[PDB]
């Protein structure tokens, strides 16, 4: 089967501590709103 | 371990020792200003 | 727009110009002096 | 890194102050803490002016 992989995925690149900031990178990821495998 | 300003520039450490954090900061820096009274007056001088 | 620019001159800190590395004590450690001149020329040539 | 940020001579205090020196001379004397010494003058008047 297949699933719509809302908003998830997402994980702390670095052990790098950031404060209530916007931080932006460039890594691998799970795209957002991908297309998951689902097995029964 | 450890954290970073909005410049990305090390703000804070975890000592790997015992796990309280240090927080750093520059050492200390700036502009030696000499304010003098004309020397057509006076030698004396004072330091900022 | 002072606050991008200083931002920009900090990051402009990291950034290699050619050397490599932005990090000068790397420079003088990953080389001997007659070789990492250059990598500071770069360097310097970069940041001024 | 190198960078440093002076202050200001002026505190915003002291430019609170002046702000309020102008703004007390414009209500009180029109517009002859400009072009003298402060004339008071009542200030319906120097609305009418
Ligand atoms: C590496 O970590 C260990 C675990 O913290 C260090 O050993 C000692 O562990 C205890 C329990 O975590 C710490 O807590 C208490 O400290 C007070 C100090 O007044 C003491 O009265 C208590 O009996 C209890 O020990 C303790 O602070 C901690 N440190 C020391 C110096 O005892 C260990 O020391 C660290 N490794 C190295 C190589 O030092
Ligand atoms: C996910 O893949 C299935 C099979 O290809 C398809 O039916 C579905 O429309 C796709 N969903 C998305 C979000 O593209
Ligand atoms: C400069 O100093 C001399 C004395 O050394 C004095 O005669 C002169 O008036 C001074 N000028 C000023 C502008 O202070």
């Amino acid at each position: 089967a297949y699933t719509n992989s809302f908003t998830r995925g997402v994980y702390y690149p670095d052990k790098v501590f950031r404060s209530s900031v916007l931080h932006s990178t460039q890594d691998l990821f799970l795209p957002f709103f991908s297309n998951v495998t689902w097995f029964h | 371990q450890f954290g970073r300003d909005i410049a990305d520039t090390t703000d804070a450490v975890r000592d790997p020792q015992t796990l309280e954090i240090l927080d750093i900061t520059p050492c200390s820096f700036g502009g030696v200003s000499v304010i003098t009274p004309g020397t057509n007056t006076s030698n004396e001088v004072a330091v900022l | 727009q002072n606050a991008q620019a200083l931002n920009t001159l900090v990051k402009q800190l990291s950034s290699n110009f050619g050397a490599i590395s932005s990090v000068l004590n790397d420079i003088l450690s990953r080389l001997d002096p007659p070789e990492a001149e250059v990598q500071i020329d770069r360097l310097i040539t970069g940041r001024l | 890194n190198g960078l440093t940020v002076l202050p200001p001579l002026l505190t915003d205090e002291m430019i609170a102050q002046y702000t309020s020196a102008l703004l007390a001379g414009t209500i009180t004397s029109g517009w002859t803490f400009g072009a003298g010494a402060a004339l008071q003058i009542p200030f319906a008047m120097q609305m009418a002016y």
